[PDB]
């Protein structure tokens, strides 16, 4: 019997891998497993001595829609009235056979100019936003969801974020009178690791639930996935393995994917996955983002160059991609992304350039110019149709010397 | 019948029946330890004090309750420990420089007498936080309040002098002292969590104006050495906005400690004229000093701090430096024989951080106050690379950072912070006060951002020689802003100290000198700068009080290019 | 009974941590202890068997001032008298109480230009002096020695140096007659390392003796850190734990700072401390530099620079520090010390321009060019008052174009 919170050691005969056990006040998830022996994790704090009540289960959430307008933890355990008890679910899910899958091809509108024309999000798309430290990166996250889920649920779980972050969406949803139409699972930043893994978990088992079983359409949003990767790593550590990369466990890549490919789009409903996270340095090719980058259908990258010149979103054009873009774009929608694109790739590179051009690479640079001063550069609380988009597109054309 | 079995540096092993976080007393001479692991039948204890000498047949004495502190009246103007013990007591009770092992004083004086005035009556029903009376605490009104458990009404309630260990009143069979103990690692309890709605008042015209943030917020300086992490963050200890200020020396200099102790009761409040360390709680457990009090030394403080802020105070705390305590964790979970995570550190850094950094908010008392604790910690990344474990946790965690360059550094450009990477997620929160009560400072503030980046962007351009008049202004506007703006002497008898008074006026007054150079784009810029106005404006910043007024008055007629 | 030189195992009945041990013709100490077992570090080299002669104690030296006017080993062993014991103490000594502590405000003048103006020593000032392989570093310390130790007790630590290194400083000191107003500690470099920790570790316990308890003012200086942070990873090794960057213990930086802050300014007398490493590979945020920075009020960064440019002392004068330095400059003392940096900071910015500029960048390149080879350039035998410190400054002013 080894205490030392919130890992312990304890005798079981023949014990189950993530099994849950019953203690005086918490309980616990069975993380190793080795004849008579097993590590566990708690899900709070404990102190005293361990009578143990083992279920024979892993840990299971009843599903419905009472989750549906109340604020929960990583646990899916009530903050707010219990949820009905109510069939109960593997929080863990199953794999989705790619054969009853549908790609995307229904493009959700942002109202945002810096993704409805070039990498557009489409409805069951999973996709992520890039962001360096202390950028905006929550308000584009509430800007999205305010337009694309103005009759979806709203799924959100925090992962070990601070109080001012989720209360920022929280806050934002009860303005928005959209926090009945929410779901809300809170894992804190001192919180147990076993709570801040289970929280992605537990919100996709509810969406999977209200869209592939209740026919809807849902939205889903996470953070932090670097905190997420951050317990991930905790545990790792804890269940005495050989680690990797900065300490990561080598199982990353596919714990990651065992939450982004919980989302996509059947014949009955669909799931609308964007993670968030916060690259570390802000480097890219760090171990969390990149990573992420090879399962998300594309990323929204923001820069810090347009934060400091504020520019809001402070998007980078030529590093954010939507994989499934083109699959709703139209032939007249896929002209003005790649007439854009290119300029302001060809712009940027007369930036560097005819610093220390012709009157070609000066059309360009003026282009990029005035894309990052009015295209990139919206109002929080501003929504722009496509057609006003292009409007924006076509006037920019006709002023720096470009058809 | 307890028994020591290992002995490993800060760690040690003993043999017998011990609960989780107890606190203990190690070998013959009863060292100050708390259990943190429970082997079977041994118990993992850390030991806040030197195990250098101690044997394997000593014995551990048990305690029954956790590591607490004593909080009331004797704290204010104060220097203690990690462990809270009177350094001044110390001292006197030794006649030596030196500090013992295993020298055990109570932290509050027990011959001090206070004159506690009640405010409840005799009947009236008093639950937990609920303040009973107040105490002149060198100016200061401390508010005596009660521990949060307790409930009911009162029997007997006194008034007058009294020491600290008297009772002032009895409820339901139980005395009511002027201090209550209170678990370190256990928060104080609060009613609700509050919203930002008023910005922290440093007094550095960039912590306030460039990246600042709000009450009860929360912010990280990390940076190299010779930076500034220390002075700068004094000067925080030194013209906050702020009823209590806390300064934690966590594993420094101990001159940096001595220097608060020289440096505070010469100044003064700018709001109050009493004295800075009247207002100011030292904690010193510094580099040469036990490393496991390092991390008591950040539960510490963070308590106290929370202990004002349930009286219904400002309180803010700055911790110098993280790094200490997170090397701190770093040792222990390697005595321990545990798997290494990033960089050495344990797995858990970022929890264990977070046990600090979230006690930190704006919140509800529970006698329905405002209270507010903004907590500043302090980062030491090795050879001034952001890209390391302690700073990038401690990014996910606060609401704003205040990186300090080593190129600033280099040219003696204090502050260092680095305009560029620094930010603050705390803006849109502390944007409604400014702006209510000074219109046009948002208008220059973007301004003020713009030309720095802009020349940022022609300092790459500026290896090559030549460049156009709309290009030499941001070089010209951008040197008046780092030196007569960012710049700030912090030894500099009226510099020091800059009001938001000072502050707006050196915004407006560069604002008013921007508008005039670029209507003078039609002459060169050569002409407008050897009229030397752009030299007159550097000069404000140490200029007192009535004569910068006057200098003020003196430019704008300079300004006049008519 | 394991036997390797310098680390031994040994069965004994309740051991004690650091506890020395009697051999044959040896000591040693006790640097690890489990329950029956412990871990002995040997002072220098044995060979047979092993009746052993436990002490009960640590490493306790003798206090008095017959150390004075000696040479001594790590161990504080006379190889020179044996001096009276004597009192025996902890060699390694209590924590300063910070409340009894004095900050430094009376400087140390050195004689140098390049650090009496910018960056001086005060009196119980600790501050370090950096320097790539090969640079002179120890006549830098030779020269403060000389001229700031006049009336002050020298005391020596030298850490694992080669014979032309320790008897550089002991031929200085017959040389200048300042033998008996000094006292060495000696490891050689081939000495074990329970020596070569042992050494910083005696030479402070007699400083703390000499300083605050005989009152008196005390000169330490130490050589070379490099090789014993070297030393306390060789022992980080043998005892059986988990080590970090380059191999180095974890509690490094703790280490350093159980030396460093073993010095300061109380109302009897003071240490003014001196430590010097090479910094390996001459990179200053090297493990050891680095954590060395952060405790050291200051240091003395050398330039290869300038040393491949003849100049000594090779000071770089912005890359130098000194904390406390302002404590003890007035109100024209900081004034030059302001033109100096500034200038000279704005004259190197003008030496990379103007290369591959205007009148005013002009000067100042001028400015830094005569400062490198009048105020910075000095003769190894050369005393400069702070007034002839300004009469250089106020001639090399008037010669650039500067006021």
């Amino acid at each position: 019997p080894s205490i030392k919170p919130p890992l312990i050691a304890v005798e079981l005969e023949n014990p189950m891998l993530g099994e849950v056990i019953d203690l005086e006040e918490t309980k616990a998830i069975v993380i190793a497993a080795y004849e008579n022996k097993a590590l566990a994790l708690l899900f709070d704090y404990y102190t005293g001595e361990i009578q143990i009540n083992r279920q024979g289960n892993t840990y299971k959430i009843a599903v419905s829609e009472d989750y549906i307008g109340g604020i929960f933890n990583g646990f899916g355990e009530p903050i707010k009235p219990k949820p009905y008890p109510e069939d109960y679910r593997d929080i863990n899910g199953l794999a989705i056979n790619p054969y009853a899958r549908k790609v995307p091809n229904e493009i959700l509108y942002t109202g945002i100019s810096s993704i409805d024309v070039a990498h557009p999000l489409l409805k069951g798309q999973k996709i992520a936003i890039f962001s360096p430290p202390g950028l905006p990166m929550e308000r584009l996250a509430l800007q999205i969801a305010r337009n694309v889920a103005k009759d979806k649920t709203i799924i959100f779980a925090a992962i070990g974020v601070p109080s001012d972050i989720y209360k920022m969406f929280i806050d934002e949803f009860i303005n928005t009178k959209a926090i009945m139409n929410s779901a809300i699972f809170i894992s804190k930043a001192d919180s147990s690791p076993i709570e801040k893994i289970y929280t992605p978990r537990v919100a996709l088992t509810l969406a999977e639930y209200l869209a592939f079983e209740k026919n809807r359409d849902v939205l889903v949003l996470m953070l932090d996935m670097t905190n997420y990767a951050d317990a991930l790593r905790e545990i790792s550590t804890l269940r005495k393995e050989i680690p990797s990369r900065r300490g990561y466990p080598a199982y990353l890549y596919t714990d990651l994917a065992s939450i982004y490919e919980r989302s996509g789009l059947t014949s009955k409903g669909s799931i609308t996955l964007i993670p968030m996270l916060t690259m570390p340095g802000n480097d890219i090719t760090h171990v969390v983002p990149d990573l992420t980058g090879y399962i998300t259908e594309g990323q929204y990258v923001l820069s810090q160059d347009l934060h400091s010149k504020n520019i809001y979103p402070p998007i980078d054009l030529l590093k954010s991609l939507s994989r499934l873009a083109k699959n709703g774009m139209s032939k007249k929608h896929k002209k003005y992304a790649d007439i854009l694109i290119k300029s302001y790739a060809k712009g940027l590179e007369a930036r560097d350039i005819a610093t220390i051009l012709s009157k070609e690479d000066k059309a360009y640079l003026k282009f990029a110019e005035l894309v990052e001063k009015e295209f990139i550069k919206q109002d929080y609380y501003e929504y722009r149709s496509i057609e006003k988009s292009f409007e924006i597109i076509d006037s920019i054309l006709s002023q720096s010397g470009l058809p | 019948m307890n028994r020591i079995i290992s002995i490993n540096g800060p760690l040690v092993i003993a043999k017998g029946k011990f609960s989780i976080f107890e606190v203990v007393r190690v070998g013959e001479e009863k060292l100050i330890g708390e259990v943190i692991g429970i082997e079977n039948d041994k118990a993992y204890i850390q030991v806040y004090e030197d195990t250098n000498g101690l044997k394997v047949g000593e014995p551990v004495f048990n305690t029954g309750k956790p590591l607490t502190i004593e909080l009331g009246p004797g704290l204010l103007a104060n220097i203690f420990d990690g462990l809270g013990r009177p350094l001044k007591d110390i001292y006197e009770k030794t006649q030596s420089i030196y500090i013992p092992k295993g020298i055990d004083l109570p932290t509050l004086d027990r011959k001090k007498v206070w004159e506690f005035i009640p405010k409840k009556k005799k009947g009236d029903t008093i639950k937990g936080g609920d303040i009973i009376g107040t105490v002149n605490e060198n100016g200061f009104e401390h508010r005596i309040i009660v521990p949060p458990n307790v409930e009911g009404k009162i029997e007997e309630i006194y008034e007058g002098n009294f020491t600290i260990e008297e009772t002032i009143a009895i409820v339901n069979g139980k005395p009511i002292k002027l201090y209550h103990e209170w678990p370190i690692r256990k928060p104080r309890p609060y009613k609700e969590k509050l919203d930002y709605n008023y910005p922290f008042i440093t007094g550095t015209r960039v912590l306030d104006i460039m990246f600042p943030i709000a009450k009860g917020g929360s912010a990280a300086v990390p940076g190299p050495f010779g930076s500034g992490k220390t002075v700068l963050n004094q000067q925080i200890a030194k013209w906050a906005d702020s009823d209590i200020v806390i300064y934690i020396g966590c594993g420094e200099r101990g001159n940096e400690m001595t220097e608060v102790l020289e440096e505070f009761p010469k100044l003064k409040d700018p709001k109050t004229g009493k004295p800075l360390m009247y207002r100011t709680i030292l904690i010193a457990n510094t580099s040469n000093m036990p490393i496991a009090a390092r991390e008591a030394s950040i539960y510490l403080g963070a308590t106290i701090g929370e202990y004002f802020r349930d009286q219904g105070y400002s309180v803010v705390v700055n911790a110098d430096s993280t790094s200490r305590w997170a090397e701190a964790l770093r040792e222990i979970s390697s005595r321990l024989g545990e798997i290494p995570s990033e960089e050495g550190y344990p797995a858990y850094l970022l929890r264990k951080l977070a046990e600090f950094y979230e006690r930190s908010g704006r919140v509800r008392t529970l006698n329905d106050l405002e209270g507010s604790l903004t907590i500043i910690g302090a980062v030491s990344p090795p050879g001034g690379d952001f890209s390391e474990p302690v700073t990038q946790n401690t990014l996910r965690l606060v609401g704003a950072l205040w990186a300090l360059d080593s190129k600033l550094a280099y040219k003696r450009h204090y502050p260092a912070i680095n305009y560029l990477i620094s930010y603050t997620k705390q803006w849109e929160f502390v944007k409604k006060y400014f702006e209510e009560l000074y219109e046009d400072v948002i208008e220059i503030r973007e301004e003020f951002f713009a030309i720095l980046k802009r020349e940022s962007e022609l300092m790459d351009i500026v290896s090559i020689v030549a460049l156009s008049d709309n290009e030499k202004i941001y070089l010209h506007m951008g040197r008046i802003i780092r030196e007569g703006f960012l710049q700030q002497d912090a030894f500099d008898e009226n510099d020091s100290y800059s009001p938001l008074e000072k502050t707006i006026e050196l915004m407006r007054i560069i604002h008013k000198y921007y508008v005039t150079v670029k209507q003078l784009l039609g002459i060169p810029l050569e002409e407008i700068e050897q009229k030397g106005i752009h030299e007159k404006i550097i000069k404000l910043r140490y200029k007192s009080l009535k004569e910068f007024r006057e200098e003020i008055k003196a430019i704008e007629q300079e300004i006049l290019s008519l």
